[PDB]
RNA sequence: CGGAGAGGUA
DNA sequence: GGGTATTCGCCGTGTACCTCTCCTAGCCC
DNA sequence: GGGCTACCTCTCTGACGGCGAATACCC
């Protein structure tokens, strides 16, 4: 099972963030699937990322350049996004 | 007022925009997004955030580089807010009163 | 996963097979749209081919979208390009994938085949600019031989002017004459006589109900632009045309072009110092290459082009672009008017038709039956003469027979 | 030159005067440590906002866990929110003469 | 509160309800369509869209439309899964439009001459080609009289860009449908916005597998139009086409030659080669009084064998052999005295043979 | 009809 | 219950004048 | 090269005079 998480730089960055995450995951050989939601554009630069909470992942998401990393209640552990809130950017990024 | 932030009409077509100016186009950047990311009903962990970076804008907006690191200029040179125009000595009491 | 396959599946398996996927409801959707959908979910190999259109990067057009600039192209990069030589025309099929994020095309990783062959074959190869030409020396005969009623029109054809491989003859014809007619009689007959050479019509600015009725009649592709789109592309889809042509010849392919607006093209690159009827001095180069880019391989292959030329259409410009193509080609097939208001079809001007050097496509007995049969028929008028003839061909199938009965 | 404009903002927001005024006029007013309101504004923690019949507290700040963990056992009259708006919220609720 | 109106969509992304009363002008109290709305019905230019409508709030100077009830006459459920105008398949004329009344009236040898010369099927593409002062006015008025008489079902739009109020005026209260001009007395911008709406509108109706019948009498003052302000006026004549998948298009337009001005004679030089229908009109006819002034000869239709039969085809083809030696008065007194005669084509076919 | 930095004068 | 003992940045930078320089280009298209 | 709109990397320019003060250390 993996959970939804917000990797998020300086709003803007979705683009080429994802083409070299997707390449670094599979250096690595815990990561489920990212997707890019738009229109005919919502979401400026966060990504919704398919993994687990790890403390080796916790890494791997920060070593990624030209990012910041995760965003929560504190720097030490990050914030899940929601259970409910997938299914709903999930229905937009279809209909 | 716009005559009270004025550009800088020199020779050509690139600006030296006011930080003002900049600052404002920011915030009004910042609050479209929001706006929009609202009517769409995006997930409170995307609406949390883009407050928060609507926050910061506002706040450097407001007296920018008293709460942590100063939103700099094209590289280096930091912006200056509306608190800057008033406090130190190159505010409007001591340079202009 | 090809692309063309999911192109000619219809619109009710298309939003079927999305919605058992998991996907937009496919209804309120377009069909490229669906297409581009289920290529990502399933992604989550996709091979694609195409006819490549170099800009430093290029992109793969689609033949069933007459080369038209689509959301579906996949994109070439420019390292592939200088990797591997490749030009306008060359026919890339290779492993796609979806655009990632920040992206709008597809992109190719591997070329698998290059022109419909290996890649080893087309990285050496001569150009097209330095094969020797030559005349028409294969006979390609229209006559259908099957003695059905629209076989007429081939048989007279043969008699006044026999086509062969990499032949550059001009179908000379009045408006409302019945070049339409014309046309198809010949494509049906390439089709049904000689199946192997690829068969490509050019239909530029023309009426959409004739471009549908092209595309279901004739056995081959059909590649048109109506008169709704403007100049500009009807200079990109006759230059990339003539591109993937000379691409099929460098390749040893017989590749025959059946044009039907060389004086509409002439307009379209005359619209995108002036002389007399309003053509400029640099406008009518463009087609003139276009034109005499036929020509016979001697290495292998051949490229015919057989365009119909317009006159008395009213305009003086469309006189000059005419009597400037006149010397151009080595066969001309004149159509009267007057023949064709008396509706008797087909109305051929045999005086006026012939073909330079014929004894190179017929026997040495065939060519005195003609000369015989030009001679008979030059002192009768034309509408007397295609009467006579006519009635002379319809009592047997062959024309053999009737040229034994003259004698 | 003598006239302005306005912008509606989609989410109210602090200043950053009263917010950082050292003392802080946000913070000494509502006996809440400068500390945490930062979270608060920042959207990094939550607040309680009228409580009710439970064991929280007026003002009492909470993390992420135990804002789920108390929405278990209370669901109903809990109420918790995060940001400006849960600050701005608290504000109104304050009395003076009280 | 309920309204209704033809979508008109701008370019920057939204769009209004125009009224048909006002000829499509716009007006202080139309309706505006969010975007959200356009993306959530994928509407176009056209669709008619009547739904709950509200009044404008503090800061807006338009109604809002909330929810749509009905689109194109239909359900928004069938108007969703259509096809569109770009898509269709265009063919040629197959359904024969018989323009005869069949009343035996005097006014009936307009429209009889005209099916012996030139016999309009459904999606027809030709030109009326006439010179000023030849009888358009008439012939028009019988030709729009015969489609309501023979085919009600047929949706017939006059659409009268650059003409004189009074006559809009008398053609609307004559003519038995739907009645949209534009005169001379607002600029070309309005001239060419009139013309977009009709054709827009028409293109949805034939996607919905309706006959939609424009009589727009013109071309030649709507080439001038965008000259102003050829290449859209060609679309918009090509845009008449016979559909398969169900419904055509057939735009029926009138050209005006031997103007004075020069520009005329290219505009309808070049509009020749683009139609297959030509109804020339002849000035000497016309000035003797003899109505229709009808250029035999000069008047045809192409692909006439795919809307009269074989044994029709070959009596047209003996009349035409008769009528061509003889000169043009003589052959319409031929006619004439020949057709009144009896009242009906039929019994003149018997007593030709 | 600017913002930083460097040098110099009383 | 609090009265001092760390601490980590936080506001205090002589006046006037002269010269000169520097000033954003990032991403897939 | 770029058009609407993205794309850098660095927090706990560092001193002192000290100052009320958040935190912390005993009294």
């Amino acid at each position: 099972k993996k959970r939804w998480y917000v990797v998020q730089a300086f709003s803007g960055f979705e683009g080429r963030v994802a083409t070299s995450l997707r390449e670094h995951i599979k250096l690595h050989n815990l990561f489920g699937e990212v997707m890019v939601p738009t229109e005919e554009k919502f979401f400026p630069g966060y990504v919704l990322v398919q993994m687990v909470m790890n403390d080796a992942s916790w890494h791997l998401v920060r070593s990624v350049p030209r990012v910041m990393g995760f965003i929560g209640g504190t720097s030490d552990r990050p914030a899940p996004i929601s259970d409910k809130e997938v299914d709903a950017i999930m229905n937009r990024l279809q209909q | 007022p716009p005559d009270l932030r004025p550009l800088v009409p020199l020779d050509g077509g690139r600006f030296a925009t006011s930080d003002l100016n900049d600052l404002y186009r920011r915030v009004i950047n910042r609050n479209n997004r929001l706006k929009r990311l609202l009517d769409l009903a995006a997930p409170d962990i995307i609406v949390r955030n883009e407050k928060r970076m609507l926050q910061e804008a506002v706040d450097a907006l407001l007296d920018n580089g008293r709460r942590g690191r100063a939103i700099t200029g094209s590289n280096k040179r930091p912006l200056k807010s509306l608190a800057d125009m008033i406090k130190g000595k190159q505010g409007r009491f001591r340079q202009n009163l | 996963m090809n692309l063309t396959e999911l192109k000619n599946t219809p619109v009710s398996e298309l939003i079927t097979l999305g919605e058992n996927m998991g996907l937009e409801n496919l209804a309120r959707m377009r069909k490229q749209d669906i297409i581009f959908a289920i290529l990502k979910q399933h992604a989550k190999d996709i091979f694609g081919d195409g006819v490549l259109e170099i800009l430093g990067f290029g992109f793969l057009r689609s033949a069933d979208s007459s080369y038209l600039a689509g959301p579906d192209d996949i994109y070439v990069s420019p390292s592939q390009i200088r990797r591997f030589n490749l030009r306008t025309g060359d026919t890339i099929s290779g492993k796609i994938r979806p655009p990632k994020e920040g992206e709008r095309y597809f992109a190719l990783l591997k070329v698998n085949e290059v022109n419909f062959d290996k890649p080893e074959n087309a990285r050496n190869k001569i150009l097209f600019e330095n094969l020797t030409p030559l005349h028409a020396n294969s006979r390609l005969r229209m006559e259908r031989g099957n003695g059905s009623t629209e076989d007429l029109t081939a048989r007279v054809l043969d008699l006044a002017s026999p086509i062969g491989r990499g032949q550059r003859g001009l179908i000379v014809a009045p408006p409302k004459a019945g070049k339409t007619m014309l046309l198809q009689n010949i494509a049906q007959s390439i089709a049904y006589n000689h199946p192997d050479c690829v068969l490509m019509v050019l239909l530029i600015d023309e009426r959409p109900e004739e471009v549908t009725e092209m595309q279901r009649l004739v056995k081959g592709e059909v590649v048109a632009s109506t008169f709704d789109e403007p100049a500009s592309r009807h200079v990109q889809v006759a230059e990339m045309v003539i591109e993937k042509a000379k691409r099929l010849v460098e390749h040893k392919k017989d590749v025959i072009i059946l044009l039907d607006s060389i004086t509409r093209l002439a307009r379209a690159y005359n619209t995108v110092k002036v002389l007399t009827g309003g053509v400029d001095a640099n406008a009518l180069h463009r087609p003139k290459r276009f034109f005499g880019a036929a020509r016979n391989v001697e290495e292998g292959g051949s490229l015919t082009i057989i365009a119909t030329a317009l006159i008395d259409t009213g305009s003086k410009m469309d006189e000059v672009i005419y009597e400037e193509f006149k010397g151009t080609g080595n066969m001309e097939l004149h159509l009267s008017r007057k023949i064709a208001e008396k509706r008797v079809f087909p109305a051929i001007d045999y005086n006026r038709s012939g073909t330079r050097k014929e004894e190179l496509l017929t026997t040495q007995e065939e060519l005195q039956k003609m000369w015989i049969l030009r001679k008979i028929i030059h002192p009768m008028g034309e509408i007397d003469a295609m009467e006579f003839l006519i009635n002379k061909l319809a009592m047997t199938k062959t024309n053999d027979d009737f040229f034994e009965m003259m004698k | 030159r003598e006239r302005m404009g306005h912008i509606e903002l989609a989410s109210p927001t602090a200043h950053i005067w009263f917010l950082k005024s050292l003392p802080s006029r946000i913070g000494l007013l509502l006996d809440m440590p400068l500390r945490d309101i930062e979270r608060v504004l920042y959207f990094e923690s939550y607040v309680v906002i009228e409580g009710g019949m439970t064991n929280l507290e007026r003002q009492q700040i909470l993390t992420e866990e135990q804002y789920l963990d108390a929405l278990e056992e209370f669901g109903d009259e809990f109420d918790a929110k995060m940001g400006a708006e849960a600050i701005q919220a608290l504000l109104k609720s304050m009395d003076l003469e009280q």
